[PDB]
């Protein structure tokens, strides 16, 4: 078992950043394959041994990550991505913080050569494929915690940005199908978990708190002056007094930018806050340079000298109160004892300035001249109030400066990382946060691929997944996605001369285009199955009404939707819309397309689509369908003015007979019927037929007597 | 797990009638929860189609043979797998016919060693081991190849002779 540790240390020595030039790349790809095989043979039980677990966790992920961003060849990158994916699949339970950084850097390189991006996508693809619940599982395991990134949503956002045909310049032609496979697999996963559960039964508080926190962080970074009382508004703080607000800043400094705190503390009105900000920290038993280092880790230095003056004043004044006074044993023979020095406020104030100068000139590259060790000790001759500092004071600080510089790129970011570590119905409920933050993007990309592409096979899969998305939006009560889907499909159907089995401009445009066929079928396939009318909005009602009216414009839709009403009231069928010329010009390819359209509408069950099922029968449909009436003769629409009015009227009578609100809604439709009945000299049969409907409305309504009087008179 | 086969499928797909078979194989093995009832001749048949034919360059054949060796070494096919006997029959059967510079033949020889020496090699039909012995003897007797491959041939034939005559007990 020690042999295993020695062998894995040797494999670490094979592949690493430091041991780059010694061994060739054939050795490195071979070592990657070896580590892959070692993980594969036993990875479930590899976690138990901590001496080995540190070796496979901490220092080998360095070798993994360092040669994704920096490498340029393809062969090594293949094996490294193989090892990475196997590590994700096998050891996904633990090893959670380190993996997030490499996914973040993966998407960073992906979003911003050609073949390398294809290899990246093609290799990382298997995570969603072999684990269809990967997007959910990463959300449970990683997203729900308050801290860390939010790369679960960014995964789908990155796939969405990569999915379009617009990425020809960014990536080669193989990427879009590969990412679109997982993009469609996401929606296809949900129908597996829908069959069991009904709508009414359904009808992550930590995530709610995280959303509140992230919005507060965004506002606080945008404007701390308003953000502070806004932070009090959310109840995350004890009170307005500066003690609690100052306590908030130190604990959660990892997420906040340094510049925000720097500009917040710079203003003169908030200088009193510095009386209590530094009071929390206490550097007793530590030298001034270490305390200055911890201070510089917490915020960024300003640029203006006058602004810097008050900050240095507060910093220097804060140290004095921490330490008491025992200075009577001044001497130069001391060997690392601090308490003998107990300077005044001015002494620490002057001591602060000379310490910071070494970083921005000697270590800075722009300035070439160097002020030596001589002139630094030469500066303060008789500057600390008539008595000089001891000459062993500055040498220790200069030695402490010379070892390491302060940092306000890649290696240093790991330093904060390890310090964090070292020191069925329920799934649906935990769902509904995924779709809210990605749904518009997913439907936009699906529609973009559907409208740009031309192959039938891709488009059928697209429209089916589109219907899956529509069902998903229907199960919850989003009512912003669903209207977008149905409205854009309504635009996409392509229904917004001498005819004869008619032939028409809209008909021939329908038949010649395959795109409209699937849209018209699947659209009323959505309308067939529904469980509430309120999700529809006014615009979609206008769209479907315009669809049915445009179909009535030609002899496509047979207006015999309700034979029961006509058989009750004993009228013939409504008069057909009277086309031009009839015999059995067009020839060859004109008719053969259009007849197919005459087939396809019959496949939609258009009569029983929106009117058949009772779910869509509501006040909105009647109220807008009466608005749809033209009420105006024109030479352009003289073909069908006499018939559209009768069709609309009878269709509304049948619709109103179903609704049980038999008190209010009848008044509006009776009003519009009598307003419609007085058109300019409409023909005899129309006025003949309209009075039967008018008597029926008078029967339906209650206490509508004036209209009956006018009807008689 | 049994996710290794899909990974090798995407690895071999980068070759730029067989690519269609491999993509069908990937779409089929999207399925989870082990290989299960899969009729295990078909889980790896397109790999045998690569090595069996004689119209593909050596690089793809080497990749396919590496995939086969990976499957056997990790023991993807086991006693629990349906029709494992037929699959391990077919994999030795295909290698005897035409193939393919010399490293490909050594890979075939090493895989033959590993298959025959293991327990599953006992399940091969007695009409097949003669073909394997004929192939290895043709490699060993011929001198046009490199000498080190001939020595590898010598060692494998000694090993499989010991394994065969041990069964005579």
């Amino acid at each position: 078992l020690p042999v295993v540790r020695q062998y894995l240390n040797l494999l670490l020595s094979l592949i690493a950043p430091e041991n780059e030039l010694k061994h060739s790349y054939s050795t490195r790809i071979f070592g990657l394959e070896l580590i892959q095989t070692a993980l594969e043979i036993s990875g479930d039980r590899l976690q138990l041994y901590p001496r080995l677990f540190t070796l496979i966790s901490d220092p080998i992920f360095k070798s993994i990550l360092f040669i994704i961003q920096n490498t340029t060849k393809l062969s090594l990158l293949q094996a490294t991505l193989q090892l990475f994916t196997t590590l994700v699949v096998i050891l996904g339970n633990n090893l959670q913080l380190q993996i997030e950084l490499t996914l973040t850097r993966i998407f960073s390189i992906l979003l911003d050569p050609s073949i390398i991006k294809e290899l990246l996508i093609e290799q990382i693809s298997i995570l969603w494929t072999r684990s269809p619940s990967f997007f959910t599982s990463t959300f449970i395991n990683f997203d729900c915690n308050l801290d860390r990134a939010d790369v679960s949503i960014n995964f789908l956002k990155a796939l969405t940005k990569l999915a379009l045909p617009e990425s020809a310049l960014t990536t080669t032609e193989s990427v879009p199908p590969i990412c679109l496979e997982g993009l469609v697999s996401l929606v296809d996963d949900m129908f597996d978990h829908m069959k069991d559960i009904d709508r009414e039964e359904f009808g992550l508080k930590k995530r709610d708190r995280k959303t509140e926190f992230i919005e507060c962080t965004n506002a606080f970074n945008e404007k701390p002056k308003k953000g502070i009382p806004m932070l009090i508004e959310k109840g995350f703080i004890a009170s307005d007094s500066d003690k609690d607000i100052a306590e908030f800043l130190f604990n959660n400094n990892n997420r906040m930018n340094k510049k925000t705190i720097g500009l917040l503390l710079c203003h003169p009105d908030k200088v009193s806050l510095l009386n209590e900000y530094i009071r929390l920290f206490d550097f007793s038993g530590l030298r001034v340079d270490e305390a200055i280092r911890i201070l510089l880790t917490k915020f960024r230095l300003p640029g203006e000298s006058q602004q810097i003056e008050r900050i240095i004043e507060a910093f220097s004044s804060a140290y004095c109160e921490n330490q008491d006074y025992d200075p009577s044993k001044i001497s130069d023979n001391a060997e690392d004892d601090i308490s003998t020095v107990q300077p005044d406020a001015d002494s620490v104030f002057i001591l602060s300035y000379s310490i910071i100068m070494l970083n921005t000139d000697l270590h800075n590259p722009q300035v070439k001249e160097h002020m030596s060790f001589e002139d630094y000790s030469g500066n303060l001759k008789g500057c600390c109030n008539h008595k000089d500092f001891p000459f062993w004071y500055l040498d220790r600080i200069y030695c402490s400066i010379r070892d390491k510089e302060i940092v306000m790129w890649f290696e240093d970011a790991w330093n904060n990382l390890i310090s964090s570590t070292t020191v069925p119905l329920e799934l649906l409920n935990f769902d509904r946060a995924i779709f809210k933050q990605v749904g518009p993007s997913i439907v936009s990309t699906l529609f973009n691929i559907y409208v740009v592409a031309s192959d039938d096979h891709i488009s059928t899969r697209m429209i089916t997944s589109l219907d899956k998305c529509s069902y998903i939006s229907a199960f919850f009560d989003f009512k912003d996605l669903f209207n977008d889907i149905l409205n854009s499909i309504a635009k996409g159907t392509t229904l917004i001369m001498p005819l004869v089995i008619p032939v028409s401009t809209d008909a021939v445009r329908f038949g010649r285009s395959f795109k409209g066929q699937l849209n018209t079928v699947v659209f009323f396939r959505i309308i067939r199955r529904n469980k509430d009318p309120k999700i529809f909005s006014k615009e979609l009602w206008l769209n479907i009404v315009n669809i049915i009216l445009t179909l009535y414009e030609d002899l496509i839709l047979s207006p015999d939707i309700f034979p029961d009403l006509q058989k009750r009231l004993k009228l013939s069928n409504l008069p057909k819309p009277s086309p031009e010329i009839s015999i059995n010009e067009p020839t060859e390819e004109e008719i053969k397309s259009s007849k197919k359209a005459m087939e396809c509408i019959k496949s939609s069950n258009i009569a029983a689509s929106v009117f058949g099922n009772e779910s869509n029968i509501t006040a909105d449909l009647i109220k807008t369908l009466l608005d749809s009436a033209k009420t105006e003769k024109n030479a352009d629409n003289s073909r069908y003015f006499e018939a559209e009015l009768l069709f609309i009227i009878e269709l509304t009578i049948a619709l109103f007979l179903f609704c049980k609100e038999e008190k209010e809604l009848g008044k509006f439709i009776l009003q519009k019927v009598f307003q419609l009945s007085h058109t300019k000299g409409l023909t005899k049969r129309t006025v003949r037929r309209m009075l039967t409907y008018k008597i029926l409305l008078i029967s339906l309504c209650a206490d509508q007597t004036e209209y009956l009087s006018k009807l008689i008179n | 797990p049994v996710t290794i086969i899909i990974k090798e499928c995407i690895n071999l797909s980068t070759a730029m009638p067989f690519l269609s078979g491999f993509i069908q194989l990937r779409l089929m093995l999207n399925k989870l929860k082990n290989l299960d009832n899969i009729d295990s001749l078909t889980i790896l048949q397109p790999f045998l189609l690569i090595v069996s034919t004689s119209s593909i360059s050596g690089y793809i054949t080497s990749l396919a043979l590496d995939s086969l060796q990976k499957f056997f070494t990790l023991n993807i096919i086991n006693e629990s797998s349906q029709n494992y006997i037929g699959a391990h029959r077919a994999t030795v059967n295909a290698l005897t016919h035409c193939r393919f510079d010399d490293s490909v033949l050594l890979k075939v020889v090493f895989l033959l060693r590993s298959i025959v020496d293991s327990p599953y090699g006992d399940l091969l039909s007695n009409s097949i081991i003669y073909d394997v012995l004929q192939t290895i003897l043709s490699l060993a007797c011929n001198n046009r190849r490199s000498e080190v491959l001939r020595n590898a041939a010598q060692s494998t034939m000694i090993a499989v002779t010991v394994k065969i005559f041990s069964k005579l007990k």
